[PDB]
């Protein structure tokens, strides 16, 4: 499903066939390996498929599904700190490349607003998102997307050289 | 003196965090109440949100169902906040969203 | 102490403000949805 | 039960059938669709 | 004072836009009062110099900010719809997201 959004269905089938039996995953997904990774590495892809659907459609519902599965992951694996630092970066990059659009604002602000408040409910991870260095990236991108929305209404209003 | 009476020992507990005096926290509740009242008055009397275009045909029996869904979810959450279990909350949400989804997608389909 | 055994929100005079604000926002959202559907542009 | 060399043959057969169906699907989709 | 020129032009365009449609007025007043609620809670914290229930303060502030962002997203989708999403879908998605945020914040305050 994640690769059917990047290119085409045939590529998605190829990627599924590859990841079905690749040893790099079998090493940690062998029968009897009852650890966090077995579940996590599935939720990682289930979350990146919804983040890509939301980022390229602008839907609020898909951003909400992405936030829900992100919460499902903070509560399963301690490596959720990957997503919370890789989804902001993406957005951040799209801002430097001059590709900001209302879909970006909608998707990212929904994902953050929902997922960050739902990830503090896990007794283990509690109050860290606001006070730790692992999540300051998402907060900074949150702020930057609001200054950029404002400047995308104001600069768009007035002429270019007037900026 | 290795064998004999020994001095007592009592644990030392910490002082629990202090809570602001009550008369200082009721004023802010009053401020918030007045603020919400002012918001509702601003909508009601600034020519916005004027209560027109109310459906009254067959779609009205659907509009009420739409309202019933929204308010009913906020009632379920209220109950949950007051002590109701989480499984009872999930089952209530299921039971109330099964017909509510239909009635509230039909309302949106009928209201252009 | 279990997650259940803690002074509830209504027992602490310090948290009356935040719960009042939550209730106010939920009632304003409930009135906003109704006034957004009912009225026409 | 089933032995080990049999489960190896079964795994290999599943993999080969999967990769052949995938190749056939890709050929069909690439030749009959612009 | 080019700042003044841009300011006056923005005010003109904005008040014209919010008179042309009432729904934008609803959204804007709701956002303004949400900002007021957030200022009120921040002021409480500063004035008393303590935040003993951090989960309650966080619940309040986060519900306010989440409602603000959701309203702004709905406003964007309303003023200029997206390619594959009708305004009824942009309203139902907003309703669902708001309900989920309400539940999460209600569970956060204990
Ligand atoms: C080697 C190592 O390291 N190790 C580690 C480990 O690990 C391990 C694991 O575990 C295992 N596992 C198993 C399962 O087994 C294994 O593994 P693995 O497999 O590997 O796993 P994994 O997951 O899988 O992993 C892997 C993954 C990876 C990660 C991968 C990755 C991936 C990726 C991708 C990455 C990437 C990244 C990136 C970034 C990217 C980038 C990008 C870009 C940029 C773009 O194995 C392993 C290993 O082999 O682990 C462990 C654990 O588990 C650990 O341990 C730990 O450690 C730590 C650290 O340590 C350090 O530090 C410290 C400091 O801290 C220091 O100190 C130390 O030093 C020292 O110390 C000591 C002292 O004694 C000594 O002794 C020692 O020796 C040392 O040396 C160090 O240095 C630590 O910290 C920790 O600790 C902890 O824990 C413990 C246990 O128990 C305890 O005891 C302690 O205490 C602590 O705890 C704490 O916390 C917890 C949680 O967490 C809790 O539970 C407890 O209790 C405590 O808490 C307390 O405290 C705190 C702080 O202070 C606080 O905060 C709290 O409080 C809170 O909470 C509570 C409860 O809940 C509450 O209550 C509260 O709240 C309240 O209050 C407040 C205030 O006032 C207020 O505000 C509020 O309001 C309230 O609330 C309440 O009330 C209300 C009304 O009123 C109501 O409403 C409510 O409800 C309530 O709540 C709060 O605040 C408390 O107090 C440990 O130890 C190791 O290390
Ligand atoms: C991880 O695992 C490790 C290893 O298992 C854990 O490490 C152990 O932690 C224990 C407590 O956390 C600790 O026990 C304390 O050690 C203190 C250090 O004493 C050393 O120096 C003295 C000389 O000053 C030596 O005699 C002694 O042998 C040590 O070498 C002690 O000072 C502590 O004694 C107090 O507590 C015990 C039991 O609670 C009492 O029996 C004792 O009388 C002391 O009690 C006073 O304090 C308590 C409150 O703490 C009061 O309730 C009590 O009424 C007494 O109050 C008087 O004194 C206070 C000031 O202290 C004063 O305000 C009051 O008015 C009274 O006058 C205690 O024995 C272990 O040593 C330590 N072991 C190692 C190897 O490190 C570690 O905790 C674990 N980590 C976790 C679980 O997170
Ligand atoms: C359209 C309408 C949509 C409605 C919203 C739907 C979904 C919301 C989305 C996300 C919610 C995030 C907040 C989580 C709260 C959980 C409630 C709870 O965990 O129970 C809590 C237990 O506290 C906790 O330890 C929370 C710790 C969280 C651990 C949860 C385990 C992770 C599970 C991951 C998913 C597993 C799926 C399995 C099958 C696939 C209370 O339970 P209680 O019985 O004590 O009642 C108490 C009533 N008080 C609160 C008023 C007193
Ligand atoms: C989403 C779909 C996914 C599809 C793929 C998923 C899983 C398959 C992948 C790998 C399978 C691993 C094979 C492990 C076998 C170990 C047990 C063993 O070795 O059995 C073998 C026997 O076998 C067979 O002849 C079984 C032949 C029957 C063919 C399969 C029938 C179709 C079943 C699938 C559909 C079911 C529902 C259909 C309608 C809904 C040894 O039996 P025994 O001596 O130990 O005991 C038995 C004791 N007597 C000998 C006395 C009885
Ligand atoms: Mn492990």
């Amino acid at each position: 499903e994640f690769t059917k959004e990047i290119k085409d269905a045939s590529a998605g089938l190829l990627a599924a066939g590859f990841i079905a039996i690749v040893p790099g995953y079998i090493s940690r997904s062998v029968a009897g390996s009852y650890d966090n990774e077995a579940i996590a590495i599935t939720l990682l892809m289930v979350t990146f498929m919804f983040w890509i659907k939301a980022q390229k459609t602008g839907s609020i519902m898909h951003a909400t599904c992405a936030a829900l599965f992100y919460f499902y992951m903070v509560s399963a694996w301690g490596g959720y700190v990957f997503i919370t630092n890789l989804i902001p970066l993406h957005v951040f990059l799209l801002i430097l490349m001059g590709r900001y659009s209302s879909k970006l604002y909608s998707a990212y602000t929904t994902w953050y607003a929902i997922g960050t408040v739902a990830s503090m409910q896990i007794p283990f991870v509690g109050f860290l998102p606001i006070r730790s260095n692992d999540h300051m990236a998402a907060l900074g991108v949150f702020g930057l997307i609001q200054i950029v929305a404002f400047g995308d209404f104001v600069k768009g209003q007035i002429s270019t050289a007037k900026f | 003196d290795k064998f004999g009476i020994k001095p007592e020992i009592h644990h030392i507990f910490h002082a629990e965090p202090k809570r602001v005096a009550k008369p200082i926290a009721v004023i802010f509740v009053l401020i918030i109440f007045i603020t919400i009242l002012s918001l509702i008055v601003t909508w009601l009397n600034s020519c916005a949100a004027a209560f027109n275009n109310i459906p009254t045909g067959v779609t009205a029996v659907y509009f009420l169902g739409f309202i019933a869904t929204i308010v009913g979810f906020e009632v379920i959450f209220a109950r949950y906040y007051l002590g109701t279990s989480i499984f009872e909350t999930l089952f209530s949400s299921l039971y109330l969203g099964a017909p509510g989804l239909l009635t509230s997608t039909k309302f949106l389909r009928s209201f252009g | 102490l279990a997650n259940d055994e803690y002074p509830r929100s209504w027992e602490i005079s310090n948290s009356w403000v935040y719960i009042s604000a939550i209730c106010g926002v939920i009632v304003a959202w409930i009135f906003f949805v109704v006034s957004f559907v009912t009225t026409s542009s | 039960m089933i032995s080990d060399e049999q489960l190896n043959s079964l795994a290999i057969t599943f993999g080969i059938v999967m990769m052949t169906l995938i190749v056939i699907y890709h050929a069909v989709d690439s030749t009959m669709s612009p | 004072t080019d700042f003044q020129e841009t300011f006056k032009t923005s005010k003109r365009a904005y008040f014209a836009q919010i008179e042309k449609y009432p729904k934008l007025k609803l959204i804007d007043t709701f956002c303004f009062f949400l900002v007021l609620l957030g200022v009120i809670q921040c002021t409480f914290i500063i004035l008393i110099r303590d935040n003993f229930p951090f989960n309650a303060f966080l619940a309040g502030f986060i519900i306010c900010v989440g409602q603000f962002v959701l309203l702004m997203s709905l406003r964007l989708q309303l003023c200029n719809s997206f390619p594959g999403i009708s305004k009824n879908r942009a309203f139902a998605e907003f309703i669902v997201a708001s309900l989920i945020l309400h539940f999460v914040c209600l569970h956060f305050i204990n």
